[PDB]
């Protein structure tokens, strides 16, 4: 249960920053 | 079921739904042509919220594109998620709003409301149970703010039962982007107060500060900085398109949150925000989450609520979560800053926790802050306001397009009506 | 001879001020925060040499 | 549909190219043509 | 879609023009033949898409003496304007105002008002016109003012960006200069929406100092004029993160109707081999348009009051550098804004760098165009004002002028309401204090 | 359980410390990465009371690293143990704070103070039941001085029931490396006395007479000085890692204003004459309580051990039974003494203080300074002859 | 971040700064092309200039220095010879006419043709700078420009300017050989006009610099290039701490604080030590104790001033290479015991030790390979001599008036020279209280 009351940030939320030129 | 039309104004809020829609595509699992290729069964449960359906299982958003310029239309279109907006929604006018609350108010904005009034009408038909609207605009220049407020005038006349969001960017202290800001946020707050039931007030120069110091980004640009507020949004709408413990929807937030009518210019905030290069040292838990989303450096207002007492809190969690932490970090942050709550709204923080997390982390908090600390914001647009009135400059533009000279001190004494009740009520 | 070159001590790029990003080459979405400097594998041989003196 | 595919497919590329020039934050903030300047500085003594 | 139609009067209205078309050619891509090789939309602002791949530009070339438009139909630009564009007559107007405005303008209002509305008439949405003269010549004044006191009547609702020289604080080319400067800037302000205004004296200054040119001429002060009137107009030419329209220029530089005299400047003027030893950074470039060296007139902004600033950003360069850049700029106390414009900025940034014409200018990434209402354009008004008054106090030359056919009170009705621009300068520019 | 912030101030504190968190994470078995590989599982029984735990098993330093220099904090992250710490911990400033007392308390410090409060008050609240804070930092100087003691003088403020230990670098007698230190010492010794609960006066001349005299080094570092330090220090605060602060200030605290204290620590043998020695319990008390292995440069001898404390050891690792002494006796009169009459000779002509009254303050805080300075004299005179 | 701003006036600043950023280059790595080679780089990220150069676009290093004389030919080598394109050519700053050794016309006639265009290029020096740790003025006390132009400079510079920090860097006219003979009276003005604006002046005179170069480096017959090198190593460790890191680094702000007991005195004494000369340099270890020692000795000082004739207030060591902290302490005990040394009666820590850990590095010259090296910089009343000895040359001189309408047509009133000699005659009484024993 800990294992995933732990929270560890994956790729798919570090791909969203930087996407436009805008 | 519910329903929730989003409607797009201007420069702003129209590359800013072109974020919305993006990032709420890719949690739900529509690709860029419109059909749906994702990994769980519980993403089209109520799909039917901000989708129409099409024909071949396809679905289009419920999205109305407002412009009075032909030039973010075409951004829009050429974009990643471009190829799934209904072309008959993209309403634009073949002019020039430049930066006028005037000319989006009350000339060309008023002829083209019509036809915009037209498809809000189609997508608000299309339904059964409708919930409410989501506007989005800036405050700041012109068609977000002038052709924004028609909007919700004549929507709020049409339909008054259902609820009228407005995410809204206004003009910051720091740096501004057009001269005539204060003119067009006065004139356009004075709309905003006696029609919307939600808005949330955004400031570019605190969407950079958390870019630069909790982001740590090294080049923050328009696209992040619209996808803060995107991620903002959709933390908001979470507890009515996916199943959770203790829903709140957006009337409950309503109610529990705009404790009297006109007090309802909330500060977003979310906090699963950690850079990469400090992600590993980092613990992301129930006391981080409430913990940085308490933190007043990540409001996305440039309002600092620690010189004003907050009058409500939300707090709209995502990821499945211990209910009994939450409740417990509830009253702690409540015993442990009592200077920054007022006596005469006793526990006055609201708990929804979503099962189902946005993607790329496995818990998230949405922050939504009804504070006393707005005021500064008003205090200092009526103070550009009277400065640059005083001497009653920029201004033979409104008065060839059609407004008086005393619909302008109307305004700044509504905007100064609404620095009142929020005086009174951080002074009990 | 005139010089050796000796890259062991220098100030480096700062990690902390200076973070407008113009000093790294290559795109850099993120700050650089992890410690690193260029000149600590010049560095860290001199500290495995380093001894402690109690018990050594 | 090809004319509209051919669109599309120029402001992709714009967009990604602007992408690889604007997120390079040495290039961007300071940066030129050192090739182009070479051949303006010769254009110049040649005149 | 967002046509803008360009109108070239005089010898330097012309010699301008060729430069500002020869820049817009290589822009775009558009051939002398005028035909583009590549085979977009963005030559709609400034041509015309004839069939067979043929681009027309959307200018009138006009000068009441020849020889200036025969080098444009001899020389490599022939077959690219339409030859019934460029309208000559047949008498040179001789540094007269009487003569371009009553006696030689009305064998050629007819023509180019029916050259100008037939290009009007090929055209969806006009932007607005840019008149490109100079405050000397008969032509340039007499002719420019006639042609606005018809087209505010044939137009009115339409805009209109005035590009004139202004003649220098001490050099100069003629001796009737100060007079003709006065008949028409009394004629312009009422019909011009908004008047940049460059000298030639300034220019001198920038080309003999940044750009290293010890005998600079007339051909790199034109492409300097034709980069800065790209730089504005680019906006709506090409795309960008905060594009501007040209009601967005007239808007946010004006505060009073009467108060529509902006000074432009424009940052890289650099010189190729000196851009390898500095940064050309967003700060250093905004740095030096407000430097008062880099100004397009012989005045000092330190002695004045800064109304409003547009700065329009062209290349690689983003909002959080050009916030930066503000947020220096506004802690200085050399650049002292008024009290009653607060947030006295408007940005505009667009993806398009400056195309290099093979000349003086250096190929840069990054370039600003300042657009800046003050108050220290008063003493570059008031010192053509004590030239004029020199002259009419014992009315040298004015026989020309009243046998020519204008009546005598010109002269002191356009003394008195340049005196009353001036007053009202000092009014606004003065602080508040009730 | 009980927690300890570890608050560090200036270029020496900075570096101090630095070792002493590179000392923690060897006694417990933390890798400079972070992770843990040790031996023992009594090592992760009571690890919350230093580390802060994160996601996978990180363990990071509860630490608070100040500096109002924007250089030194570079240097403790390219430290060994440098990978080891928060960026957000690393608050700093954009200038300099110039040896000098003002321009670390009535200014740029005093506009840092609340970013640093912040920063503390943030670690304080992710935690259970907070025993104490730790400072360490230099008296003379600015940034340990100054911000120092206006750090130590709002944490006060706003945690009453809180253990200050403040490891504090006194100027030594022989050696001096700045010139105003009389000056930083003399106004800091005063906030120092009413607000912290437990000072250790830490001075280099001893930490030489250590190093040279019996550590027999030939070229002792600081690095070989600041590992003294946080050897004395983690034997300080071992009671609770494996007689607590608490116990500790109560039994060896006898009247509130006289808290000065001799650290020492004295497992301590050169290695040319390890292999000669026989380590037992009256050994380590003779290696001990005999003046040659003091940390505080004023001789024992002269003076009247008031109270005395000995905590014997986990032991550390590589060793097999250490001992660490902290003392209250009257010798650190000298101390206080010996910069008495550099302060007053420095001021009675009126010199080096242009740069300390330009800056906000007045002529009158160092003569009450000196003179409750001297009135810290007649307690630790008084009990010295009873 | 921790840069510097170098404004060299007059011949002397010119050549000064010619020879201070040829050792700047050849220290910092950077060629005379302004490209740094790629080895030297270490992975793009060795920031170790950003003090003295700055990057642009196409790896060029421009220098964070202005050049400015009033005559011409000066700047004309430095844009023609070897290092013509390091510098920006905006960055050197030339006249058309020389102050000809007139204070009047370095600072009231001929220096409004270039105040202006200095004063905005060093606004573009300090633009891309975000933390100005100081400017460092590089001029004579002889000159006319190196007097007069450095005072107006010192005026503009402290009126735009005032929370920065200025230290001069000035060749101190000598007791014997001397330039010119009007020498005196520009020393006498410029010192009153850039008294209450300079914030720290150290002075460098030509007879000690020709005594060391004829003593400790066996050469005699050196030049200019030979005396003027060592005032590059005087910078180069002076700026040192915030180029390299060491065991005990320091601050331009700490050299103020710690060497200024009064506003009015700030004139030190700058010595360096090892001025060793290759075939004398391999017999003698040179520890800290002797490059010390070398420091202490009154014949390695460099203003002909003894200091026994007087005593240090605060002397400020600055030791590079690989210097031991404790070993230093040893020795600044020995110096402390040493009785010819003599300190005031009250600044008994009258030390600040720096330490730096990058060795010196070595042009192609005359100096010699060394891995420990120190300057000294002493705040002592012993150069009350060498003020009073141009007191009486201005005496002198002033009794009856010679070369004095050349000051008084260029601008300059009568009066300017007798306030110039009070506030001088005022700093000379102020010595003597700062020297005299305390009583009370
Ligand atoms: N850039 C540029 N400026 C010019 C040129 N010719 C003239 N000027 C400036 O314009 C001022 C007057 O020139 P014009 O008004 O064009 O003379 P004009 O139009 O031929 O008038 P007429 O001789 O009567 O036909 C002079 O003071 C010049 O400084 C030119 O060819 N190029
Ligand atoms: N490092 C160094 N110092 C110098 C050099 N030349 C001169 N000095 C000192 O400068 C003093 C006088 O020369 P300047 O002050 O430069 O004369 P100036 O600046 O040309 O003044 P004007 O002749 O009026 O233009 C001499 O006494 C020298 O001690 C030099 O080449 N290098
Ligand atoms: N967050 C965000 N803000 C934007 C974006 N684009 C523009 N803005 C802000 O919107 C303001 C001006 O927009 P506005 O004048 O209202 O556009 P208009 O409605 O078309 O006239 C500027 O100050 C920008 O800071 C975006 O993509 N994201
Ligand atoms: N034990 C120890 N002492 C140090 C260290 N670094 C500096 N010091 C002492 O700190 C004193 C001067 O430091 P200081 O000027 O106060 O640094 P600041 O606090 O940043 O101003 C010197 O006398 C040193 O003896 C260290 O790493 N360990």
């Amino acid at each position: 249960m800990k294992e995933i009351y732990t929270n560890q940030p994956t790729e798919d939320y570090f791909t969203q920053f930087n996407t436009r030129s805008r | 079921m519910r329903e929730i039309v989003h409607l797009q104004a201007g420069q702003c809020g129209n590359q800013i739904g072109a974020k919305f829609w993006e990032v709420i595509s890719d949690e739900h699992g529509i690709d860029p042509t419109g059909t749906y290729h994702g990994d769980s069964d519980l993403q089209l449960e109520r799909i039917n919220v901000y989708y129409n359906e099409a024909t071949g299982g396809k679905y289009v958003p419920r999205a109305v594109l407002v412009d009075l310029e032909p030039g973010t239309m075409d951004s829009v279109r050429s974009g990643p998620f471009g190829q799934i907006f209904r072309p008959d929604n993209f309403v634009f006018g073949q002019s020039g709003a430049g930066n006028n609350w005037a000319k989006g108010h009350y000339t060309e904005g008023a002829e083209l409301v019509d036809s915009v009034l037209d498809v809000v009408r189609k997508e608000a038909e299309s339904c059964d149970c409708l919930q409410g609207f989501q506007l989005t605009h800036s405050l700041g220049g012109g068609t977000g703010s002038g052709m924004g407020t028609l909007l919700i005038s004549k929507i709020r006349e049409e339909y008054p039962d259902r609820i009228m969001n407005t995410f809204s960017v206004v003009p910051s202290p720091k740096v501004s982007d057009t001269v005539v800001e204060p003119y067009n946020a006065t004139l356009s707050v004075h709309q905003l107060v006696e029609n919307t039931d939600e808005t949330y007030c955004i400031d570019n120069e605190a969407l950079y500060d958390i870019c630069f110091r909790t982001l740590k980004l090294t080049t923050p640009t328009y696209g992040d900085l619209n996808h803060l507020v995107s991620a903002t949004m959709s933390g908001v709408t979470t507890c009515l398109r996916f199943p959770g413990q203790l829903n709140a929807d957006l009337r409950k937030l309503a109610v529990n949150m705009v404790p009297f009518p006109r007090l309802h210019f909330f500060m977003p905030g979310f906090a699963p925000l950690t850079s990469r290069g400090s992600q590993q040292y980092r613990a992301l838990t129930v006391p981080e989450l409430t913990q940085q989303m308490f933190d007043a450096k990540n409001m996305m207002a440039a309002c600092d609520p620690r010189h004003g007492r907050y009058l409500t809190v939300a707090a709209v969690f995502r990821g499945r979560m211990s209910m009994k932490e939450v409740d417990e970090q509830m009253l702690n942050v409540q015993n442990k800053n009592s200077s920054y709550f007022v006596e005469w709204i006793p526990n006055n923080v609201k708990t929804a926790v979503c099962d189902i997390p946005p993607r790329g982390l496995k818990m998230s908090a949405t922050f939504i802050g009804n504070s006393t600390a707005i005021q500064e914001l008003f205090k200092r647009i009526s103070e550009q306001f009277t400065a640059m009135f005083r001497r009653k400059a920029f201004l033979h533009w409104y008065t060839g397009e059609g407004m008086d000279e005393m619909e302008f001190t109307e305004a700044e004494s509504n905007m100064n009506d609404l620095g009142n009740p929020v005086v009174t009520r951080g002074a009990c | 001879q005139d010089d050796d070159y000796s890259v062991v001590h220098r100030k480096c790029r700062s990690q902390f001020t200076d973070l407008n990003g113009s000093k790294r080459f290559g795109i850099n979405t993120w700050h650089d925060e992890s410690g690193i400097y260029a000149n600590s594998y010049l560095k860290r041989k001199l500290y495995s040499l380093t001894t402690s003196p109690i018990a050594p | 549909d090809l004319e509209e595919d051919f669109g599309q497919a120029k402001k992709r590329h714009a967009e990604l190219c602007r992408q690889k020039r604007i997120f390079n934050a040495r290039n961007r903030i300071f940066g030129g043509d050192i090739d182009a300047w070479n051949v303006q500085v010769c254009d110049q003594k040649i005149r | 879609q967002r046509e803008c139609i360009s109108v070239h009067v005089g010898q330097a209205g012309v010699q301008i023009g060729n430069a500002c078309w020869e820049l817009y050619c290589l822009e775009h891509g558009i051939q002398p033949d005028g035909q583009m090789p590549s085979d977009d939309d963005s030559f709609n602002t400034f041509f015309s898409e004839t069939g067979a791949g043929k681009h027309v530009p959307r200018a009138v070339f006009v000068d009441l003496e020849p020889t200036v438009i025969d080098e444009v139909r001899t020389g490599t630009y022939r077959q690219l304007f339409h030859p019934e564009q460029l309208i000559t007559g047949k008498e040179d107007a001789a540094n007269n105002y009487a003569r371009g405005h009553y006696t030689i303008g009305k064998e050629l209002i007819d023509l180019v008002l029916d050259r100008i509305r037939k290009l009007a008439d090929q055209c969806t949405g006009l932007q607005g016109f840019l008149i490109f003269h100079s405050f000397g010549g008969g032509t340039g004044s007499g002719f420019t003012s006639l042609l606005m006191e018809r087209l505010s009547v044939d137009y009115g609702k339409k805009s209109k960006l005035e590009f004139s020289i202004y003649p220098a604080p001490q050099v100069s080319t003629a001796v009737v200069e100060p007079y003709n400067s006065i008949l028409t800037t009394h004629t312009t302000l009422e019909h011009s929406d908004c008047a940049f205004m460059v000298d030639n004296e300034a220019i001198y200054d920038i080309c003999r100092r940044n750009l290293d040119i010890e005998r600079p001429t007339y051909t790199n002060l034109n492409r300097l004029i034709s980069q800065i009137v790209s730089s504005i107009t680019a906006s709506l030419r090409f795309d960008g993160a905060l594009n501007v329209d040209l009601t967005e220029f007239q808007t946010n530089l004006v505060p009073y109707p009467r108060i529509h005299f902006p000074l432009a400047t424009y940052a890289p003027v650099i010189s190729a081999e000196k851009a390898y030893h500095e940064q050309l950074s967003v700060a250093e470039i905004t740095n030096a348009c407000f430097e008062p060296a880099n100004q397009m007139v012989k005045c000092d902004p330190r002695h004045g009051k800064y109304m409003a600033c547009c700065l329009l950003y062209r290349g690689d360069v983003v909002p959080k550098d050009v916030n930066a850049a503000i947020a220096a700029i506004k802690t200085k106390r050399s650049i002292q804004f008024v009290d009653w414009c607060p947030t006295g900025f408007k940005v505009g940034i667009n993806y398009q760098p400056p195309t290099v014409v093979p000349g003086d200018l250096a190929k840069v990434q990054r370039a600003v165009c300042m657009l800046s209402n003050t108050t220290a354009i008063a003493e570059a008004w008031a010192r053509l004002d004590h030239k004029f008054d020199l002259m009419y106090a014992k009315r040298a030359f004015v026989h020309w002028y009243v046998g020519e056919g204008m009546e005598e009170g010109e002269f002191s009705e356009a003394r008195e309401d340049m005196a009353a621009l001036e007053k009202d300068y000092e009014e606004v520019g003065m602080d508040s204090v009730e």
